[PDB]
């Protein structure tokens, strides 16, 4: 059942899928992007200690630890109550392994000497020195008697060291921390091997420990008994005198950046027509979190993809390094803590802006109030703030004037407006789009540039992809992924010099790709990609893939048929070729073919067919693409040529010219690239749902009766959809 | 000497470094120039060096030199900086100008050579950039010890030293890195330019490169059929170049190995080379696989086009350094020619880095190919795994081996200058025992731990628990020894004010630096024994000289050495004392420092402060200025009770608390918790006393001493002990100690300001600015409620002067 994967200092809640898909008001929280190393939960990664090498002084004083750990396991057990039985009987308080040592059965005796070799191969391993205190005091340091409460019934004599005078320090306290890590590491670790799993209860039916998880999730209970054994340990290497020294603290680098490659930060904006060219305006940001947040005021040409203040089109103020940024960063101001309100107000008729941070004026490096003094109106400001990694804001734009919770403070009297001071309606939000999109190849491109090469009497029709920054300053080298603007619609049924009426006939269509001399081959992938493709990884392969299996068949009669769905059907061109390495004396060509009637697609190498194929499902729209990391200024080339007995892709793309075998690259056509630069539009209203727990016998009802609808505008040659 | 040199000269420094020194702006990027750059400046600092030059013309070297270096990017200029680690230490004449550009260099780049994201955009410093500052500065400190006195060098010495040790991050810059690095430089480096190119004799081949030997002879005779159907060569069976035909347009496969072996000498150099230098290749099996699986005349026309592939970077420094190598070895053949010859003097004779990049083309062009051949045939030349071990990661290598515990321990300077005064001061001399040290020490190394100390305030009291600096943090017993530099209170001895003489300032303001930059806490806690009787020792001698004051404030005293031990309390001992309690107050420092003996010399402060503090003679009237910033001081940082001693037993702090089994009587003592303060300060005593203060009709010239000194006792002391929990649980060990806090401070608070108020309604004052100053810590606690009603009489006793100021003038 589902109920039993929840961890156990949290409880099951039916929430929305999505973050912010809740009906509510200006009180929306405005998140950023989330730390995504949250359900990982147990991998065990041991500290590995086979590899060390034990010194002659630890290696003698090895059977001392043993021989101590046995006395106090021994005493830990007789003070608790136990007594030596044949059978483990936890409830009646009886334990087999309290037995002599000599005597102790040898699996268990295997064991008591582990954890303790295994206990100082990890204080060796991550890297404690051990030093020679006093030989004299170890000699001296004796073990004194126990009454005979603390005797055990197997006849043995419990001799406890001097723990009286032993002392702990911090350092030692933490590394026994550490090494109580470890040890429920190497346990878990060991009871997976066995075959073991996590569950919410304890069953040894299903083999399920509540156990299995994180050191820190790990309940005090087994935690303080590791605590305590741990203890006694170290005060026994403390009694013996050979300090310990652990290696000082280091300082966490790892900035906590966990969101996904997408994303580092996220950017909420007002609309573009709500941008203000003249008079005084305030709005409000608080921070339900203190960290990495932005806030101010950007130009409508703002990129979303780019940090605030990075660039000219955004004035903004960052409290988590106290500074104002603009083209660049100055210190500005001081910093702000959990639940604080920045007022940003903007007066424009004499270009001037101020922060305020609780109601008080932030200053400058000297005493001037002024956060930026002279820019020009241009296309006016609108009101941008930007999110870092589990970051929380709000925005009030001033709808509600009784919701600002500063505006008196400062502003009223200064004559500033709030943003949304007369406005009918609530203001529309804009947001940093998560999903990448294909979009059409700027010309002004910082990096890429794509030529159109017009077709000859010798020369197909072609469309060249160049890098213009190889080999210059701090160049992008990260695979991009090219797309043709147009899709090959496969038939709605599947039936079940070359020919001209063979031509005539077909629904076979070919392109090719040149991968250009010098450019690495293993590094470009050709082949078709659906309307659902938007994964942007910077590592990319063709086993990461998403794809599915639709079985359809009754399980007596067994399946019937299989299915195979996938956003992407593509060939390492490295891999394509394999005639061993070199033979790049010129451009190698890959030709994508797609039979439509049946679904087909193939690919042929220089001359030859490839081993590699794919069958669509019928209706399937396929737009031709290459994924391509530049190691050349010139990578590749689409060619919209055509080879024997195939129609050329023009012909699949155009319906006008469905039957002219002449190949042609006409001007709709063209090469998009996926991006990141994109905005998301908030609807007003959301969906009102009621989520509720009617019983523990009924379950969690969700509910949802009044209707909403939005109008959708069909892109049909992207086979898009927008609102 | 001849003409052409000085004509030359001439028209450089007057008409070309002018014009470069006005347009020097425009140096601010150069991403792409930084060869050309380079050999400017390495020009420029070798027309610098050479003689023969006027003072005019060396003055237009300097400047033009310095603008050029001011704008120049921190990132380039690094062989200049090379050279001027070399030249600099050992040169004393003419080390001016470089000193300067050092100065104003390090001055610039201070961020980016300490902040560990640097500059900003801009990187940071390289380990071999660091250490050559590391070699700058200590070579710097071996030449200005050895060197006699010079007044000039020392002062540009000085600024120097300060600027470098301030850009060098204390923290780690590298441990010393142990340095294993040693990169041989030619000895243009020991002077003018020789090439040493390594040495290969030693080093053969493996039998095993010749695959890839045989190969890029291949590719070799691929090139040069390049250059053939380039130039127009045509297939020729004899060799005759005077008719345009090219000898054997023929295979490889078959030419014979003569000529095949001259394509192979290049390759063997650089493969010995290469192994000299002691990188050693690895081979994959893409390029092993590719090794294992692989018409008449017509040579191959076709040739596999390498500009194309890239290269990493670590390899990119590589064939940069075959490049200097080749140039090396060239230059190297050019001057055994030149020397066969009469004197000469080819342009190209300049070193690698004095190169510029059309001359490094041919030999950058060379490396890269290599290095490409080899990538494409799969071969991986690997470069730190000789000596791959460094064993520092900053987890063996603690704090810095070579900088900042070494420069503390030179610092030693400052024990041995304590024996030379206790040697000298029996019977002083005009020579000194040794006076080059004597004007070393207190012309360089008191300014340049005042200076480094100022610079480095964050990183000393930056600790693990509390991180004052997002960097790291002062180290275990480098705390230590920088409080061990309490020597520097071991000497300035009562009678050596005079023998530091004009010094004595300097010495008493790095003092207060220094006792500004403590770490109590850690010294108390992870500290030597001796290091910390050096500080009680320290702290029980300045009771003893301030009990001393009080004999001479007696009056039986100075009814010469007296008026000489008076002089050195007033100019050091009281404001470093001041200085240092400020300090541990303000850092909550006192309550781990003062605890049994110290506490005892406390006590005996403590009445020596008070004593002269109601010593109504006029030999302390001038003092009692800053006398009132001790007491406030030490009010502020003492942590027991003063003037309430009827909860002494409630405080855990107390001396009596924490040894009254039998140390408190083994110790001389008062044997009474009220007792411990023989002076009259008692609490309703002055409460009355500060209450009929200005309301008797008072006037601050007729008796000064109550404002000047006890009201900074109540400002302080009503700070801290408000400091101790404000308006907590009562009785559970946070108001034991005081309790009595919670209201008889807020209605003085009420009190002062009216003081004020009655000191500015009579007619005369400027001292209040001190009590202004004293009073800002207390309107902070004051809440709005009441500084309405309350400020509003400040405002209109402002008004009052401002009108009656007005008047007057
Ligand atoms: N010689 C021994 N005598 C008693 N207990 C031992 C001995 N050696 C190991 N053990 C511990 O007893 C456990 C046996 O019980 P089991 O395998 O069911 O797990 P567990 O009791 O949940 O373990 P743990 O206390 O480590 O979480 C071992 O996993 C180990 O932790």
């Amino acid at each position: 059942p589902c109920y039993e994967a929840v961890l156990p200092k949290e409880k099951l809640k039916v929430e929305h899928s999505r973050e912010y898909k809740q009906e509510r008001t200006y009180t929306r929280d405005l998140l950023g992007p989330t730390v995504s190393l949250t359900q990982a939960a147990f991998t065990p990664i041991p500290v590995d200690t086979s590899q060390i090498v034990l010194p002659p002084h630890l290696e003698r004083i090895r059977e001392k630890l043993a021989e101590n750990i046995h006395e106090l396991w021994v005493m830990n057990k007789i003070e608790l109550g136990w007594q030596y039985g044949p059978v483990r009987d936890d409830n009646k308080r009886q334990h087999p392994c309290l037995v002599e040592f000599s005597k102790l059965p040898e699996q268990e005796r295997n064991y008591n000497l582990q954890m303790s070799l295994e206990t100082l191969k990890t204080l060796l391993a991550l890297g404690c020195h051990v030093g020679i205190s006093d030989e004299h005091a170890e000699d001296k340091v004796k073990k004194m008697k126990l009454p005979k409460n603390y005797q055990l019934t197997s006849g043995y004599k419990p001799a406890p060291m001097d723990l009286s005078f032993i002392k702990l320090t911090p350092s030692q306290e933490a590394m026994v921390d550490k090494l109580a890590e470890n040890a429920h590491n190497v346990w878990a670790r060991d009871r997976i091997r066995q075959g073991w799993t996590y569950g919410i209860q304890q069953d040894v039916k299903n083999r399920r420990n509540p156990r299995l998880v994180p050191y820190t999730l790990l309940d005090d209970r087994t935690k303080k008994s590791n605590k305590d054994s741990l203890r006694e340990a170290v005060r026994t290497l403390l009694g013996y005198g050979y300090n310990l020294e652990a290696p000082d603290q280091d300082h966490a680098a790892r900035a906590e950046v966990c969101s996904g490659t997408g994303e580092r930060f996220r950017i909420f904006r007002a609309e573009k027509t709500y941008a203000v060219k003249a008079g005084r305006w305030y709005f409000e940001f608080e921070t339900v979190t203190a960290g990495d947040m932005r806030v101010g005021w950007s130009r409508p040409g703002c990129q979303p993809d780019q940090e605030l203040g990075s660039d000219e089109r955004a004035f903004a103020f960052d409290g988590f390094k106290a500074q104002r940024w603009h083209q660049g960063n100055e210190h500005y101001g001081r910093s702000w803590q959990a639940g604080d309100v920045v007022g940003c107000m903007v007066d424009m008729n004499e270009h001037t802006m101020m922060f305020t941070l609780n109601g008080e004026i932030l200053l400058d490096d000297s005493g001037s109030e002024l956060a930026f003094k002279d820019f020009d109106v241009g296309d006016g400001f609108i009101p941008v703030c930007s999110l870092g990694v589990a970051q929380v804001g709000r925005m009030n734009f001033g709808k509600d004037v009784s919701t600002l919770k500063y505006f008196t403070i400062c502003g009223l009297q200064e004559g500033y407006e709030p943003f949304a001071v007369n406005t009918n309606r609530d203001i529309t939000m804009w947001l940093s789009k998560r999903l990448p999109q294909f979009l059409q190849v700027p010309s002004n491109h910082e990096h890429i540039e794509v030529t159109r090469i017009d077709g000859t009497i010798d020369s197909s029709p072609c469309l060249k992809v160049t890098q213009k920054s190889f080999g210059s300053q701090n160049s992008n080298t990260d695979i991009m992924f090219y797309r043709l603007s147009m899709p090959i619609e496969c038939a709605e049924v599947f039936s079940k010099r070359d020919d001209y009426d063979f031509l005539m006939q077909t629904s076979t269509y070919y392109y090719s790709v040149r991968i250009f001399p010098g450019q690495e081959p293993a590094n470009v992938w050709v082949g078709w990609i659906t309307s659902d493709f938007h994964q942007y990884d910077t590592g990319f392969d063709l086993d990461r893939v998403r794809t599915v299996t639709v079985t359809l068949g009754d399980e007596k009669g067994k399946v019937h048929e299989s299915i195979k769905r996938s956003n992407c059907y593509m060939v390492c061109a490295g891999e394509s070729m394999s005639p061993g390495q070199g033979r790049n004396n010129n451009g190698l060509e890959i030709g994508c073919v797609v039979d439509a009637a049946s679904g087909l697609l193939t690919f042929i190498a220089n001359g030859k067919e490839l081993s590699t194929y794919y069958q669509v499902e019928p209706s399937t729209k396929l737009f031709p693409a290459v994924f391509a990391q530049a190691t050349s200024p010139n990578v590749f080339q689409f060619e919209l040529g055509r080879i024997k007995n195939v129609m050329p892709l023009s012909a699949g793309l155009f319906k006008s010219e469905h039957k002219n075998p002449v190949p042609q690259c006409p001007p709709r056509l063209h090469v998009q690239f996926l991006s990141h630069v994109l905005w998301s539009r908030m609807p007003n209203q959301f969906l009102k749902v009621d989520v509720s727990r009617i019983s523990e016998r009924q379950g969690w009802l969700v509910q949802c009766l009044d209707p909403l609808q939005f109008m959708s505008l069909h892109i049909p040659e992207e086979n898009r959809s927008v609102d | 000497a001849t003409d052409m040199a000085l004509a030359l000269n001439r028209y450089l420094c007057t008409a070309v470094l002018p014009l470069l020194t006005r347009c020097a702006p425009l140096f601010a990027g150069t991403e792409h120039h930084a060869s050309l750059i380079d050999s400017l400046l390495h020009t420029v600092y070798r027309l610098s060096k050479g003689c023969s030059l006027t003072k005019a013309q060396r003055d237009s070297i300097e400047v033009c030199l310095l603008s050029i270096c001011g704008q120049l990017r921190p990132s380039m200029m690094q062989h200049l900086l090379r050279r001027l680690v070399f030249d600099v230490p050992l040169l004393n004449e003419h080390a001016k100008m470089p000193l300067k550009l050092l100065t104003n260099h390090y001055e610039r780049c201070w961020k980016y050579y300490c902040l560990p994201g640097g500059w900003g955009n801009f990187g940071a410093a390289s380990e071999e950039e660091l250490h050559l500052s590391r070699k700058l500065f200590w070579g710097i400190f071996d030449a200005l010890s050895q060197k006699k006195y010079e007044q000039e060098l020392f002062k540009l010495a000085l600024p120097c030293l300060s600027a470098v040790a301030g850009a060098l991050p204390p923290d780690y810059m590298e441990s010393n890195y142990v340095s294993m690095m040693e990169k041989q430089s030619s000895m243009d480096s020991e002077g003018n330019f020789n090439p040493q190119p390594v040495d290969t004799s030693n080093i053969t081949i493996p039998e095993k490169l010749e695959y890839f030997i045989n190969k890029y002879a291949e590719h070799s005779h691929d090139k040069w059929s390049m250059d053939k159907l380039a130039n127009g060569w045509i297939y020729g069976e004899i060799y005759s170049d005077s008719s345009k035909v090219q000898p054997l347009m023929k295979p490889y496969k078959l030419l014979s190995e003569k000529e095949k072996e001259i394509y192979r000498w290049p390759i063997k150099e650089s493969l010995k080379t290469m192994l000299a230098w002691g990188w050693r290749i690895e081979r994959t099996r893409e390029g092993d696989s590719m090794a294992l699986y692989n018409a008449a005349h017509g040579y191959s026309p076709r040739a596999i086009d390498m500009s194309n592939v890239t290269l990493s970077r670590d390899l990119h420094a590589m064939a940069e350094m075959m490049a200097e190598n080749y140039h090396n070895i060239w230059a190297k053949k050019k001057k055994m020619e030149l020397e066969s010859k009469g004197g000469g003097n080819h342009p190209l004779l300049v070193p690698y880095d004095t190169l510029t990049a059309k001359e490094k083309a041919k030999d950058r062009e060379k490396a890269q190919d290599i290095l490409k051949f080899l990538q494409i045939n799969g071969y991986a030349v690997s470069r730190g795994f000789k000596d791959l071990e460094l064993d520092t990661p900053s987890i063996e290598k603690r704090f810095a081996y070579s900088f900042l515990q070494q420069l503390i321990r030179y610092v030693d300077e400052a024990h041995q200058y304590i024996l030379e005064f206790d040697g000298g001061s029996r019977g002083k001399g005009e020579h000194f025992p040794y006076e080059q040290e004597i004007k070393f020490f207190a012309k360089v190394v008191l300014p340049l731990i005042d200076q480094y100390f100022k610079n480095h305030r964050l990183y000393f009291l930056s600790a693990a628990s509390r991180p004052l600096c997002s960097g790291g943090h002062a180290s275990n017993k480098e705390k230590e020894m920088v409080t061990s530099l309490f020597c520097k209170l071991g000497v300035l001895v009562r009678h050596r004010i005079s023998l530091f003489g004009n010094d004595a300032t300097s010495i008493v303001n790095c003092l207060h630096i220094l006792g500004q930059t403590l770490d109590a806490r850690t010294v108390m806690k992870t500290g030597l024994e001796s290091v910390k009787s050096a500080l009680r020792a320290f702290l029980d001698n300045a009771a003893e000289d301030l009990e001393k004051t009080m004999e001479n404030l007696k009056q039986g005293q100075f009814t010469k050495g007296v008026t000489q031990i008076i002089n050195y309390t007033t100019v050091a001992l009281l404001p470093m004392l001041s200085s240092l309690f400020e300090h541990i107050g303000q850092h909550q420092f006192g309550e781990d420092l003062i605890l049994e003996d110290v506490q005892v010399s406390c006590y005996r402060i403590l009445t020596s402060l008070y004593a002269l503090g109601t010593s109504k003679s006029i030999y302390v009237e001038r003092q009692r200025s800053a006398l009132g910033e001790c007491l406030a001081a030490f009010a502020g940082a003492f942590p027991v009770a003063f003037l309430e001693t009827h909860l002494d037993k409630h405080n855990i702090y107390s001396i009596y608390n924490t040894k009254s089994s039998r140390e408190r009587a083994a110790l001389s003592l008062p044997t009474n918790v009220e007792d411990v303060c023989p002076n009259i300060p008692s609490l309703e005593k002055l409460m009355e006393e500060i209450v009929e203060l200005a309301e008797s009709g008072i006037r601050y010239t007729q008796m000064p001493h109550v404002m000047e000194v006890i009201l900074p006792m109540l400002c302080s002391y009503m700070s801290r002990w408000w400091e101790h929990g404000p308006e907590n649980n009562p009785e559970r060990a946070e108001m034991c100690c005081t309790a009595l806090n919670s209201e008889h401070m807020n209605t003085l608070l009420g009190n002062i300001l009216k003081i004020i108020y009655n000191n500015l309604g009579i007619d005369e004052g400027a001292w209040m600015k001190r009590l202004a100053v004293f009073s800002q810590p207390i309107i902070n606690k004051v809440k709005p409620q009441l500084l309405k009603t309350h400020f509003l009489p400040l405002m209109e006793k402002l008004k009052k002067k401002a009108a009656t100021v007005v008047s007057e003038e």
